[PDB]
């Protein structure tokens, strides 16, 4: 799982998934 | 919004007191400084000489000698740091030697104030202004401009610091404390390095609350110290240190030196004590002495001190601020008793104005004030009229008239004083000041006399109300008597030097005075009974001034032909007294009616025409009289509220006497009472001087515990007063009896809701006696905080209501308290409702018939039920602490101890509060009031005022006034004593002010007036106008007020300097004013207060 | 326990002397993606990214050193002050670390300072000359203190008492006492500061102290947030309880919060409690780039509504204190009063 986010290090394994959790800052 | 300030009463309270050698180097003076103020005395066995009034606070007031000069100089520092140093000159004036404005631009001003200390020598002058700083002035004769250098202080908290007597330099000597204790360190200050050098000695661990530094002079050398348990001395290696238990009761906290040795010292307690410090000296064995021991004998209590002085003969001036200034006589322990103390003098304080309220007692409305602390509390009446000394005092009621009489016509001065009554009349002669009633042989003593007196022909008169009697001088008896032809009463008489004009009922009468006989000379109906009379000349008098009964008018007649000029008075009561007199220049004529009023006419003696203004003088009858006062005589108008009539300035002025109710009075210049008037009235005939002017009156009322706040009940007649008197632990153990204590009836609260102690009280207090009528003790720990009276519902009656706040030590904040209405009715003073409440009740207004009081950061408003209970309808919350509550209809003011102040208004159809402006610009604020609608006065950090006005997003408050006053304003009210509304105010320093709206074509012309009045007037610090009232903290120029004890100096300086000041002006009615325009203006002023 | 030092000193990741006097008109830069209300005396780590920024920083070191901090769009904020900066280039990736502090507030920017508004005491206008001298001095002492300080009280229409909920000495000892109860500055003016980026709070009420200009009313106001703000909610759903006053405790030295970066540089100013309640927590316990050295992170987000409220902190030895407790984002909070 190597796409994490800007924010708080969630982490996700594809891109997309990564996209929709941003799309919630 | 253009407002008016102007002192009403000058302060009272001593900043500082000193003695020295100053109007001439043979005088002893005493200088007492008040704030604003210096007195200038000449100690006698106290001779006023000199007061002046400076543009600054007085902080720093020392005198000194420098080398090779006569006498004393002064040097003067103000608050705002206004340096001057004075010189006495003989008409008189006070000279500036070398002044300059000592400020810095940075620093941070220390936290124990300002010290200035000079040194023996006079080489230079000290000033403690800010931490870490020490500015000297080289006192050289070439410094006119006062310049100055500063030394770096690496001790930064100073406590007290003075120079040291007996030094190679001048050395200083101050207590100071860091983190490692308190100590006490000697500086070395170098003239020429302009820096410190290390002193002759310094100690460690001073006393723990070393405070105050004293220098022993040259006998012994070094410094005192004085703390709260030990009292040491320092010099060089010299050390003594006594732990009195004498003084272990409270602080020391002002000092002076007796003697010029240093052998003995005055101390001055907290709570007033009086101690004598004394060294004792031992002799050695190489000459000169050394000290061996130091003792403390208390002397007794006076007046709680602030600064003590010792004038020369064994007598001390206690300069108070809490209470009354003294001066106390000192006798040394001798085997009668022990060294004790008692006063001679008394000097009025009206001391820290807490509280005060405007009251309409004798129906001019006057001041009474909450005054002082402690022992030293106080109420303070404060009347405004022309006083009068009495000096004889006589019952004898139903006085109808008064007339004095010269029995001795080889005897200028008067020996008689005649007395009419109903059915009566009593004949008083005069030996000294024993009064003896006596008959007058050829006086009848049971008729009621409407005249007497002497007159031409070396004769006197009687006119009853059944003859005119004439009575020789030589041998007193009876040579001619006027009786009416008919046996008809005299219903109105007038007499004079020579003439006599009686009148029965409708028709009069005109007779003359010759030797032995009272010939008649005409005989004329009236349309209408007459009421009054006049004949004064202006030495006979070829006219007449009459009154009818129902025409209602005054008439002038011309004798003897009785035929009418004329004015008419209109109304439905008729005339009671008629007067045709003299002022200034011009003739007059002065007309009184049973309703009170006061027609003037302008005469012409000539032509008889009257032309012309009329007053009212109260609502009973007003009867007029003549008297001389200086070498121009006035009218005395007896009545409800009696008052002198004088012209200043060719425009009749009406100053009120203060004095009960007067009916009739004559002047009255016997042996024992010379140049004096004789007063009547409903019970007691009065003999006494008069003062020439209108001055201010204050009647004292010592209470002895320390009142807070007051109002006034008129349907009681009565005040309540809140006080707090303080206790000790004991084991209801007061310190000394108080009007808390020693009240007539007195309650304890007793509710049903929830070392010193402060214990609260509400006094009852008679409006008339100023007995302590009743005194409702409160709860314990219960802090009494608001109190109104008012009416309250449709509930008749006046109450009491009380706001308190429950002040446990544990409790930062307090959390409860009540609203108690009390009812004082018979002689009991009745708990007709509580209401608890989760705050503090700081303010309570009446609010239209409801209670609008303030709860911590609430401001509640409750109603007034038939059930006799306060039922709460609304209810308003704030991001501040409702300190203030000032109402006006429905506009509501809100203010908290920070500045920020907030507008509510009550809107009715809402049961509910709108904001409808706000302004915070943080500062400390001590008391507000609303001018009117739009404008909202207030005082605020600094000695300020200002003014803040309404005129959506505007409701934002513009700032329109601001103004150095120089005071601590503590409570603001509305009334005077008798230009738009009038707002008292009184201070801490027993100031008392006034500020009055102004129109906008008034404000600009008394600004250029001021720009003008500053050219000229010397200012005795010569400091700059502008700068006194420079608004201070930030510090901006002044703005929507005028200085009127400026305006009001325009009539002291020379008549040069009025037309100066009027050289390019242009007045209102657009003409080159001159300085008659702006005297008769500013003397208009002068009668606002 | 655990070091209390180690996370103001931002072991994750100069003589300042450059004020500008009061009131003065200043041209200050602004960075780029910085939303945050700061504080003077707070601490503010950053780490920038695009080449405007590290231009922007690399000559800032030149002269002022200085950058103004913003937002309601932004009537007021504050200069900042780069104390501490490393320009690191590793993996290839230019990267300019600094840690700024919070100096002036004021109302590149046209900026006016506000000044800092200083009152005397309220006694230093009615004060008696001949107790000068006294003015200057285990609760008793308060009552001896309030006796003597504001004797003069005396002389006014109000009680000492009342004098006293204005003393900033006293007011402090008030605020102490509370910041005592989950173990300062002596000036006012700092202490003030130095609670106010302490209390979590909401960037509405931040503004609020912010405008205030002076120390006394910013300790007054600052009392009544921690007695009437007793528990502490979810910001997106409103209705749901983190955690109360109770469990906030000072980890770090500064206080129960500061600013903290994370590796993209966003700032979290983080509060840690030792209880908090309705929290799911997702992911691995990870120390990669870790504020709390010795603890591991996770992501914790709100039960009801899933935002991202914190994270919660495990201890990597058995034999650490505070085992466990939870940081949490001051942006995902809002204070009640139940
Ligand atoms: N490594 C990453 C990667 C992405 C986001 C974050 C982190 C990360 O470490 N933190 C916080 C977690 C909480 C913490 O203690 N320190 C952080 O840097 C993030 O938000
Ligand atoms: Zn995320
Ligand atoms: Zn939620």
């Amino acid at each position: 799982r190597p796409f994490v986010c800007s924010v708080c290090g969630h982490r996700f394994t594809t891109k997309g998934n990564l996209k929709v959790h941003f799309h919630r800052h | 919004s253009y407002n008016y300030v102007v002192t009403a009463q000058k302060p009272t309270a001593v900043n500082g007191c000193v003695t020295g050698h100053f109007t001439s180097a043979e005088d002893l003076n005493l200088l007492i400084a008040k704030n604003t103020r210096l007195e200038i005395y000449v100690v006698t066995a106290l001779r006023p000489v000199k007061e002046v009034g400076m543009y600054g606070k007085i902080a720093v007031m020392e005198l000194f000698r420098p080398k090779g000069e006569s006498k004393d100089l002064l040097f003067i520092l103000t608050a705002k740091y206004n340096a001057c140093i004075l010189e006495y000159k003989q008409s008189i004036d006070i000279i500036t030697r070398a002044h300059g404005n000592v400020q810095d631009r940075i620093g941070r001003p220390s936290e124990t104030g300002i010290i200035g200390i000079i040194d023996p020598e006079c080489r230079m002058i000290g000033l403690r202004l800010y931490d870490g700083l020490f500015k000297v002035i080289p006192l050289d004769r070439d410094n006119k401009e006062l310049k100055a250098f500063n030394i770096r202080l690496e001790e930064l908290h100073v406590i007290d610091v003075k120079f040291l007597y007996g030094c190679q330099a001048p050395t200083i000597c101050f207590v100071y404390q860091d983190p490692q204790g308190r100590h006490v360190k000697t500086y070395e200050v170098s003239l020429r390095e302009k820096e410190f050098n290390k002193g002759p000695w310094k100690q460690e661990n001073v006393e723990a609350e070393a405070s105050m530094v004293i220098a022993v002079p040259e006998p012994f050398g070094g410094a005192i110290i004085i703390g709260q348990e030990s009292i040491t001395y320092h010099n060089g290696d010299k050390y003594l240190a006594i732990a009195p238990p004498i003084i272990k009761q409270s602080t020391i906290v002002c000092h002076n030196r007796v003697d010029p040795n240093g052998s003995r010292y005055l101390l001055g307690d907290m709570e007033g004590r009086l101690f004598m410090l004394l060294l004792e000296k031992e002799e050695q064995m190489d000459g000169t002495v050394t000290l061996k021991d130091l003792r403390v004998e208390l002397l007794g209590e006076t007046s709680i001190a602030e600064c003590l002085t010792y004038l020369d003969n064994g007598v001390v001036f206690v300069g108070s601020r809490l209470g009354d200034s003294q001066l106390v006589k000192l006798n040394v322990d001798s085997n009668e008793q022990g060294s004790y103390v008692v006063a001679m003098e008394t000097f009025t304080n009206l001391g820290p104005i807490v509280d005060m309220c405007v009251v309409d007692l004798e129906r001019q409305g006057q001041l009474v004030t909450c005054s002082g602390a402690f022992k030293e509390g106080s109420l303070r009446i404060i009347r405004n009229g022309i006083g009068i000394h009495e000096h004889a005092s006589i019952d004898l009621p139903g006085i109808k008239g008064l007339w004095p009489l010269r029995s001795d016509p080889n005897r200028e001065t008067d020996d008689t004083l005649v007395l009419s009554f109903v059915g009566q009349t009593r004949v008083l002669m005069l030996n000294g000041e024993e009064v003896e009633e006596t008959e007058l042989m050829g006086f009848v003593d049971d008729q009621q006399t409407f005249f007497c007196g002497n007159v031409a022909h070396q004769q006197l008169i009687q006119i009853t109300s059944a003859s005119v009697r004439l009575v020789s001088q030589e041998p007193k008896a009876l040579v001619s008597e006027w009786k009416e032809p008919q046996a008809k009463n005299i219903s109105v008489a007038s007499c004079n030097s020579s003439q006599v004009v009686v009148a029965v009922g409708r028709a009069l009468y005109y007779l003359q005075i010759h030797p032995q006989e009272l010939r008649q000379i005409s005989h004329t109906e009236m349309e209408h009974e007459v009421a009054c009379l006049d004949i004064t000349p202006l030495g006979l008098s070829p006219l007449c001034a009459i009154g009818l009964w129902t025409d209602i008018s005054a008439r002038i007649l011309k004798l003897p032909s009785f035929e009418l000029h004329k004015e008419m008075l209109g109304g439905e009561i008729i005339p009671r007294s008629i007067l045709m007199t003299t002022f200034e220049s011009s003739h007059y004529l002065l007309c009184a009616l049973g309703d009170g009023a006061l027609f003037y006419f302008g005469l012409n003696i000539e032509t008889g025409l009257l032309s012309d203004k009329k007053v009212t003088l109260g609502t009973q009858p007003t009867v007029l009289r003549t008297f001389r006062s200086l070498s121009t005589t006035n009218v005395f108008a007896c009545s409800d509220r009696p008052t002198v009539i004088y012209s200043s300035n060719h425009k009749l002025v009406f100053s009120n006497v203060n004095l009960k109710e007067v009916n009739y009075m004559c002047p009255l210049n016997s042996d024992g009472y010379p140049d004096s008037l004789a007063l009547a009235n409903n019970s007691t005939l009065t003999i006494g001087t008069i003062d020439e002017i209108q001055k201010l009156h204050i009647r004292t009322v010592p209470l002895y515990e320390s009142p807070r706040k007051i109002c006034y009940q008129e349907v009681s007649q009565c005040f309540g007063v809140l006080s707090s008197r303080i206790e000790v632990q004991d084991t209801t153990t007061a310190l000394r009896p108080s009007a808390s204590t020693q009240a007539l009836s007195s309650s304890v609260s007793s509710s049903k809701l929830f070392e010193e102690v402060e214990v609260h009280n509400l006094l009852i207090i008679d409006q008339h006696t100023f007995e302590v009528l009743h005194a409702h003790q409160f709860l314990q720990n219960e802090y009494a905080l608001s109190l109104v009276s008012c009416k309250l519902g449709k509930d008749p009656n006046t109450y009491f209501i009380v706001g308190t706040a429950m002040v446990y030590p544990e409790e930062a904040e307090p959390k409860q308290g009540r609203i108690v209405v009390f009812q004082y009715s018979d002689g009991k003073l009745q708990t007709v409702a509580e209401k608890e409440v989760k705050g503090a009740v700081y303010s309570m207004v009446e609010f239209n018939g409801k209670l609008l009081a303030s709860i911590n950061s609430t401001v509640r408003l409750y109603e007034w039920t038939t059930e006799k209970e306060l039922r709460t309808e609304c209810n308003h919350y704030n991001n501040i602490m409702a300190l203030y509550l000032k109402t006006k209809g429905d506009f509501i003011l809100v203010g908290d101890l920070m500045r920020s102040v907030l507008l509510l208004a009550y809107k009715p159809m809402e049961g509910n509060f709108e904001e409808i402006a706000r302004d915070f610009n943080p500062n400390w604020m001590s008391a507000v009031e609303i001018l009117d609608d739009d404008n909202f006065l207030g005082a605020e950090n600094a000695f300020n005022l200002f003014v803040c006005q309404k005129d959506e997003e505007r409701q934002h408050l513009q700032e329109v006034g601001l103004f150095h006053l120089g005071e601590f304003v503590n409570v603001f009210c509305h009334g005077s004593l008798v230009t738009q509304g009038s707002v008292l105010f009184g201070t801490v320093n027993g100031m008392i002010g006034l500020v009055t709206s102004l129109s906008e074509s008034w404000y600009n012309l008394l600004l250029d007036m001021q720009n003008r009045l500053n050219k000229v007037i010397k200012s005795v610090g010569k400091i700059e106008h502008s700068f006194w009232r420079s608004f201070h903290t930030k510090t901006e120029p002044a703005t929507g007020f005028i200085d009127g004890d400026l305006i009001e100096s325009f009539l002291d300086i020379s008549r040069p300097k009025m037309q100066e000041v009027v050289a390019n002006l242009q007045y209102d009615d657009k003409r080159e004013a001159t300085a008659d325009d702006l005297i008769k203006v500013v003397e208009e002023l002068t009668r606002i207060h | 326990n655990f070091d209390t030092s180690l996370p103001t000193s931002h072991t994750y990741l100069f003589h300042g002397r450059t004020l500008h006097d009061d009131d003065s008109c200043q041209v200050i830069p602004v960075l780029p993606q910085v939303m945050m209300i700061l504080i003077p005396g707070q601490t503010l780590p950053l780490q920038l990214f695009h080449p405007q920024e590290v231009s922007m920083v690399r000559n800032l070191i030149q002269k002022d050193r200085t950058f103004a901090v913003l937002y309601s769009e932004a009537q007021f904020g504050t200069t900042a002050e780069i104390y501490a900066y490393r320009e690191e280039q590793d993996f290839g990736i230019e990267i300019v670390k600094v840690k700024a502090i919070g100096r002036q507030r004021f109302k590149q920017a046209k900026v006016q300072i506000l000044p800092e508004c200083v009152l005397p005491s309220t006694m230093s206008a009615v004060q008696l000359e001949s107790l000068n001298k006294c003015q200057i001095f285990s609760y008793k002492w308060w009552q001896k203190y309030q006796k003597r300080k504001f004797h003069c009280a005396n002389l006014t229409s109000w009680p000492r008492w009342l004098y006293s909920l204005y003393d900033a000495e006293t007011l402090m000892d008030r605020i102490k006492k509370q910041l005592r109860e989950w173990d300062l500055p002596s000036n006012p003016i700092d202490f003030s500061y130095r609670v106010a980026a302490c209390l979590p709070i909401d960037d509405v009420l931040r503004i609020q102290l912010l405008k205030i200009g002076s120390a006394i009313q910013r300790l007054r106001c600052e009392l009544d947030i921690m007695n009437k703000c007793t528990s502490l909610c979810c910001k997106q759903c409103q209705e749901t309880e983190i955690t109360t006053k109770n469990e906030i405790f000072s980890l770090s030295l500064c206080g129960p919060m500061a600013a903290y970066v994370n590796p993209h540089g966003y700032v979290h100013e983080t509060l840690t409690v030792y209880k908090a309640c309705n929290l799911n927590l997702i992911g691995r316990p990870s120390t990669e780039h870790s504020w709390f050295p010795g603890y591991a992170w996770t992501v914790a987000q709100c039960k009801i509504c899933a935002s991202h409220i914190g994270w919660k902190f495990t201890a990597t030895k058995k034999d650490m204190s505070p085992q466990k407790f939870w940081g949490l984002t001051r942006s995902a909070l809002l204070p009640t009063i139940p």
